[PDB]
RNA sequence: ACCAAAGCUAGCUCAACAUACUAAACAAAUACAAAAAUACACCAAAAUAAAAUAAAACAUUCACCUAACAUUAAAGUAUAGGAGAUAGAAAUUUUUAUCCUGACGCUAUAGAGAUAGUACCGUAAGGGAAAGAUGAAAGAAUAAAAUAAAAGUAAAAAAAAGCAAAGAUUACCCCUUCUACCUUUUGCAUAAUGGUUUAACCAGAAAAAAUCUAACAAAGAGAACUUUAGCUAGAUACCCCGAAACCAGACGAGCUACCCAUGAGCAGUUUAAAAGAACCAACUCAUCUAUGUGGCAAAAUAGUGAGAAGACUUGUAGGUAGAGGUGAAAA
RNA sequence: CUCGCACACGCUUACAUCAGUAACUAAUAAUAUACUGAUAAUUAACAACCAAUAAACCAAAACAACACUAAAACGUUUAUUAAUUACAUUGUUAACCCAACACAGGAGUGCACCAAGGAAAGAUUAAAAGAAGUAAAAGGAACUCGGCAAACACAAACCCCGCCUGUUUACCAAAAACAUCACCUCUAGCAUUACUAGUAUUAGAGGCAAUGCCUGCCCAGUGACACCAGUUUAACGGCCGCGGUAUUCUGACCGUGCAAAGGUAGCAUAAUCACUUGUUCUCCAAAUAAGGACUUGUAUGAAUGGCCACACGAGGGUUUUACUGUCUCUUACUUCCAAUCAGUGAAAUUAACCUUCCCGUGAAGAGGCGGGAAUAAAAAAAUAAGACGAGAAGACCCUAUGGAGCUUUAAUUAACUAUUCCAAAAGUUAAACAACUAACUUAACAUGGACUAGCAAUUUCGGUUGGGGUGACC
């Protein structure tokens, strides 16, 4: 979003103009996660994806900002927990084409507390970890039930 | 210019707005267009026998007030759980994983008067 | 805001049903068309277009009905039919001569021989003479009928050419079509609708259209005589 | 002819048009009842 | 003129006058005449000489410009080979 | 002698600190038409700020203008600019704790709008007030105590003649001499502007060069600079109210324009007729005149008129929103 | 004397009983439906709230027999399931609402025209002027812009403009303006939100104004189609001269110039630049009026329509009758105002006033200056010549490097909406041709850069001038 000036003359009118990408529908192979899926990409996406070699590898290549899409991160936090995993759903049958695979993106391998918190946004977050420490508050029969018990135990004790 | 200050009533508007001032429903529209009650949903009162029991309205001025001590979950535990625990422990038949025995619910869904949801009005 | 059109009724039905002009207002409610509202109240009569409908999907043959009644409609200019079959009725638009108590033929069927063509006749256009008079055409096979369904409208078949018919639109407009498309041999109904009078001011108002603009607009270049060639042959066959 | 009567009372237009409920369904009645919250009015809305 | 800009709270110069004048230490400015550049196949050799000139200013115009300069523009400079060293300083004025 | 007058408090303002930053209060009820316990779904969203203004016009441009990085300098320098108005860096530099928090700030037309976002005014967004004064005690009101001083009146109407006074005079007048005041203008008693009167409020602000006074002086400044008597410090300076507008975002169709739903009215007479026919009520309009003109009325009253089964009148609910809508065009 | 009772909508206790009213509300009292206090009150049978899903039904309301056209609101039954069990909840007052007021205004429906509702006058007096009414001798439009208003009249004719009913500037214009039946141009070959659940006898964009007779000539310019040729005037718009001729004024004829065509039919001193009160006839005792003719109108004229005509018109003009206080020329009497008494009690306005007349003077029209005249002081009632009287920082006029609306052939040009093209994107073909890589393709979206238009966006109207403008100048 922007300005411009006709002719690019500085002394003639100037304009408001944005400049769109050309966008395009293409569907693109993931190895990892055995799918295919239709993605609007644009050029750009293409030519880098071919630069990396892979669709899988441009997206386990690249950081967070360079991809700028929230999906992008998901598609990055699945086949990074598939790496992690070492996931044998991936392909049920034949552990050949599994372990070949998991082969070449052996460099990209991360542990598995930190592949699950990968693609997400602090919303998200804030919510897994709401849910992590979701527990009903202990009824207080038990805990005093057990200074009961530790009171009867060091009265027991010194004797 | 109307009125904003004043309360929004039934009073207040058309034909069409009834608005109840916050008595609860007792039942259900039919098939006659006839209203129906249920029996249930209508509160029943329940008033114990006053006749032969001896308590006043009010209370003797030369009686003492006492020192006062609010009713916490600690003291309500050792009134009740602590002399049967204690009981049960000294003689080694104490069961960490059975409680019931003592008056502990493990969940409320089974009974009547359920605590937390809150089951009874008063 | 946002309003619901009237339009939303999923089973077919012979009764009139009951609908809402908007005069001019799209859905958001400004006006899109000038000079519409407020005309005389109209229920709507279902106009089945597919003339060929068989009944049940387990008897495909070529198939007859009766002609119960001609009536007025106001929805469109022509008179229309209520014609029965079968277990069903339908409202189809009227052939000019069809009259109560009739008989009616819907046919897909072609054959070598055409056919001796009656009014209220369905066929496909392959199954026609080449000088025949033919109203409620398709346009691709299946679709039902769009064009010459104005009252007293006809178009003529001109020729049979490559598994292909080609038609002359009321507007003397060539227009190309497989020869598996069904019409209806005739001129729509109420032929005299062209010479009728509206006496009063009062008569257009009743039909629902308020009076023109007062502003006065100079005419502009696109006012005179234009004497255009007629246009070129349209051809709804898609090659491959 | 005559002017100054133009208002014309409704209760069911008054709260179509001005009540809560209104003022709620879109963004900018949020605002409306947002700045009357500030400025602490009495009453946020009819 | 700006007295006080924005960001610094300080007073500007008006740099359209360093560009075409300059300021001796003495406070004499000087400046070229003015069409020096301009049609010189229609004018005598003399005028054209009259032209070439480096002139100085009147009081008025000295005060002007002054006004629209900052104190930098003022200082004592010394600069390598200087054409206008000589210049600078005024000798024998009595006033 | 009335009307009146006088208080010193309520609170405020600006900073400092500070933890850290949506107060208080929640029993029920609250997003049905908020404050209405109880039935099968939907739910949600983002697009550069613009212009007034400066350039003595206006067309590129126009600091600040709801985006953390301060401070001493570099420096108003490099640079950028209808190379105009104006805009304007950086490299590089400097910055010593914590306590000593208060006031050459206001005192009821001030200070917060605030006794209050209340009354009241708006359909709504929104606008938005005024107001207090006894004493230790009024559980001291045949009540006791200190101003009696604004305009306005009363006590007490006036007596030839004149900008209302002044010279005077034994004497109020009588005599004599003077064409209100501001502003604005070549020039105003002007019959040019403004003001009933009283009280309280109500309008000149900046330190480049200069002058004046003083320190120290070929140097001066508590760092950064300036210097061929200079440097450093102090003191001397540049108003108030007012457009029609322009831009952004909200709020408005309970009036009215046109629609959509849904209701309701139209008696008598004349006619084969409910025919945008006829006569004439209810009803709807608003022709002509007279009243009225701060009115009964911010468009009415009295008479008189035009339509009156229709392109008719009319109730209720809904729609279209300002770069727009709506329009049987009257902008 | 007659706007009554109820419901809806709205209002929210203003209602009811008892008591009080020094003062507060009532534009004044008495007292109290409206001020104050205390205490009470509208009770459901009326009203609100008060099932879904399938399936059969083409057949108007109009006293509905049967029909008309504009084709029309309003439900039965059958099947499948629908908690089954006294009493639920909520509206119930009023003299009321919207108009700043206890406002002559605005307010839907059902029944009534009285059986229900109400009071034009606080008390006097009987001046003017003003308002509203009734009556009027003789005359009967002589009034006047006009028979405006009024009338014991409530009739006839003729023009202009619009065909007609209808619509419009709420609050200075109701019309000749607009619309309109009719007639004409343009633009479209089509599907689930408009048009339209339509399909060229249809639908949009417009012009003009029914009917009748008509609608002449022009495609050079400007548009618009045809992306260029060429076509279009019921598209924007146009439709001429000079000289010589019949004995004489004229000019059938002749010459010649220029044009894309050279204003045809009709009508005509008109609602038609001026000349104009054209000329003549009719009407009147008398007419710049009205009507009829003549008519170059060198500035009429044919769908930005031309000419006749029926009916219609609160349109604009003219005649006749009749009628009359319009008038000659006014008069009498009632009511409201009025004046006096009692109660309550506003507004614009206001430098200060101890506030005369004449002639002179003077910022060029003096209560106030000069020269003269006049002159006890005070109320109350009347008149409007002056106080350049009051009202509103003149709407006319000019100025301002002040605005805004509108229109474009002004200068700069986006977005958006359509067109066209190149690139992007998806593809497809030959293994191309001659002798000893290119070319072509494109469904809907859709990007970047251009093109042509539509719809628009931003901004501006140089100064001098014996006021501006025109002219002239700089
Ligand atoms: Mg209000
Ligand atoms: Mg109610
Ligand atoms: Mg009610
Ligand atoms: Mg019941
Ligand atoms: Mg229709
Ligand atoms: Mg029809
Ligand atoms: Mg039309
Ligand atoms: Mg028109
Ligand atoms: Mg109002
Ligand atoms: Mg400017
Ligand atoms: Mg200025
Ligand atoms: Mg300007
Ligand atoms: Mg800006
Ligand atoms: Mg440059
Ligand atoms: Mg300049
Ligand atoms: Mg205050
Ligand atoms: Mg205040
Ligand atoms: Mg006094
Ligand atoms: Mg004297
Ligand atoms: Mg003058
Ligand atoms: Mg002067
Ligand atoms: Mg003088
Ligand atoms: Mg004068
Ligand atoms: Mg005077
Ligand atoms: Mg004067
Ligand atoms: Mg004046
Ligand atoms: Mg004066
Ligand atoms: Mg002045
Ligand atoms: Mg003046
Ligand atoms: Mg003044
Ligand atoms: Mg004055
Ligand atoms: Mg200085
Ligand atoms: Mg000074
Ligand atoms: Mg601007
Ligand atoms: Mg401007
Ligand atoms: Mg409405
Ligand atoms: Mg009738
Ligand atoms: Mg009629
Ligand atoms: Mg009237
Ligand atoms: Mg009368
Ligand atoms: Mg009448
Ligand atoms: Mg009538
Ligand atoms: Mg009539
Ligand atoms: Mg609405
Ligand atoms: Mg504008
Ligand atoms: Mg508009
Ligand atoms: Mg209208
Ligand atoms: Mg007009
Ligand atoms: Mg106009
Ligand atoms: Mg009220
Ligand atoms: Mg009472
Ligand atoms: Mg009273
Ligand atoms: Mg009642
Ligand atoms: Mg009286
Ligand atoms: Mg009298
Ligand atoms: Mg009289
Ligand atoms: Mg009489
Ligand atoms: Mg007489
Ligand atoms: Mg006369
Ligand atoms: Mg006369
Ligand atoms: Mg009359
Ligand atoms: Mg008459
Ligand atoms: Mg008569
Ligand atoms: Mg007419
Ligand atoms: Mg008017
Ligand atoms: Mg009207
Ligand atoms: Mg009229
Ligand atoms: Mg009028
Ligand atoms: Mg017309
Ligand atoms: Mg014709
Ligand atoms: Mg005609
Ligand atoms: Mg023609
Ligand atoms: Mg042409
Ligand atoms: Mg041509
Ligand atoms: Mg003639
Ligand atoms: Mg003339
Ligand atoms: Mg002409
Ligand atoms: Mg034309
Ligand atoms: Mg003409
Ligand atoms: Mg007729
Ligand atoms: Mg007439
Ligand atoms: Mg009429
Ligand atoms: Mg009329
Ligand atoms: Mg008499
Ligand atoms: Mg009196
Ligand atoms: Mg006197
Ligand atoms: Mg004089
Ligand atoms: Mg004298
Ligand atoms: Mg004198
Ligand atoms: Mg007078
Ligand atoms: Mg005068
Ligand atoms: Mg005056
Ligand atoms: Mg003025
Ligand atoms: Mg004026
Ligand atoms: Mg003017
Ligand atoms: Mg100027
Ligand atoms: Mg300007
Ligand atoms: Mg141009
Ligand atoms: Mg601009
Ligand atoms: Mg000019
Ligand atoms: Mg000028
Ligand atoms: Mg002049
Ligand atoms: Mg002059
Ligand atoms: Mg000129």
């Amino acid at each position: 979003l922007g300005h411009r000036y006709v002719n690019n003359d500085k002394l003639s009118k100037r304009v408001r103009k944005v400049w769109k990408p050309q966008l395009f529908q293409r569907e693109l192979y993931s190895e990892i996660l055995d799918k295919r899926f239709t993605v609007t990409v644009t050029m750009r996406t293409l030519d880098l994806i071919d630069q990396a070699c892979g669709f899988d590898f441009y997206i386990l290549k690249t950081p967070k900002e360079d991809l700028c899409s929230k999906f992008g991160m998901d598609l990055k936090r699945g086949m990074l927990l598939r790496l992690a995993r070492q996931d044998p759903q991936l392909h049920p049958d034949d552990p050949a084409r599994r372990a070949a695979i998991y082969d070449r993106y052996k460099a990209f391998v991360i542990p598995e507390a930190e592949a699950e918190w990968v693609g997400l946004t602090l919303d998200e977050a804030v919510e897994k970890q709401r849910l992590l420490e979701e527990k009903d508050p202990i009824p207080l029969f038990k805990i005093f039930v057990e200074e009961l018990l530790g009171q009867l135990q060091q009265q027991a004790l010194s004797e | 210019g109307a009125d904003r200050m004043s309360k929004w009533t039934s009073k207040r508007g058309p034909r069409t707005f009834c608005k109840g001032r916050g008595a609860k429903g007792t039942g259900f529209h039919g098939r006659d267009g006839k209203f129906v009650q249920i029996k249930e949903m209508i509160p029943e009162l329940v008033v114990p026998e006053l006749a032969g029991f001896k308590l006043k309205p009010y209370v003797n001025y030369r009686a003492p007030e006492g020192t006062d001590t609010p009713l916490t979950a600690k003291q309500l535990f050792l009134e009740t759980a602590a002399p049967a625990i204690e009981k049960d422990f000294k003689a080694g038949t104490f069961d960490p994983e059975h409680l019931e025995k003592y008056g502990f619910e493990p969940t409320q869904e089974g009974k009547l008067f359920q605590l937390y949801p809150k089951n009874f009005p008063r | 805001a946002t309003s619901v059109s009237w339009k939303s009724r999923t089973k077919y039905t012979v009764m009139p049903v009951k609908m809402r002009k908007s005069g001019g207002r799209n859905h958001t409610g400004q006006i899109q068309v000038h000079g519409i509202g407020g005309g005389h109240k109209q229920r709507y009569r279902m106009i089945d277009f597919l003339r060929f409908r068989p009944e049940h999907e387990s008897k495909p043959g070529p198939f007859e009905e009766k002609v119960i009644a001609v009536r007025y409609d106001p929805c469109r200019s022509a008179d229309i039919a209520l014609v029965a079959g079968g277990n069903r009725k339908r409202w189809i638009i009227a052939t000019e001569n069809m009259k109560a108590g009739d008989t009616v033929l819907n046919s897909d069927h072609i054959g070598r021989m055409a056919v001796a063509a009656r009014e209220g006749d369905a066929h496909p256009l392959g199954a026609l003479p080449v000088g025949t008079l033919i109203n409620n055409v398709e346009s691709e096979p299946g679709r039902g009928a769009q064009y010459i369904r104005a009252a007293g409208t006809c178009g003529v078949l001109l020729r049979k050419v490559n598994g292909t018919a080609i038609i002359q639109l009321p507007s003397k407009r060539q227009m190309q079509v497989l020869e598996t498309c069904i019409a209806t041999v005739g001129r729509v109904s109420n032929v005299d609708h062209n010479k009728r009078v509206i006496g009063k001011a009062g008569r257009n108002r009743w039909l629902g259209k308020r009076p023109n603009s007062g502003l006065w607009q100079r005419k502009g270049g696109w006012a005179g005589r234009k004497i255009r060639p007629l246009p070129p042959m349209k051809s709804y066959v898609k090659l491959p | 002819k005559a002017r100054g009567n133009e208002y014309q009372p409704s209760n069911i237009k008054r709260k179509h048009k001005h009540g809560w409920v209104r003022r709620l369904r879109t963004p900018t009645g949020v605002q409306v009842i947002l700045r009357r919250m500030h400025k602490g009015r009495k009453s946020l809305s009819h | 003129v700006t007295y006080f800009s924005s960001r610094k709270g300080k007073r500007k110069t008006v740099k359209a006058v360093i560009y075409r004048f300059l300021r001796l230490h003495s406070g004499l400015w000087l400046r070229r005449k003015a069409g020096y550049k301009k049609k010189l196949w229609k004018k005598t050799a003399a005028r054209k000489r009259r032209l070439r000139e480096f002139v100085f200013c009147n009081k008025t115009q000295s005060k002007l410009l002054d006004k629209m300069t900052t104190s930098f523009w003022k200082r004592r400079n010394w600069y390598a080979d200087d054409p206008y060293q000589k210049y600078q300083d005024r000798t024998n004025l009595k006033v």
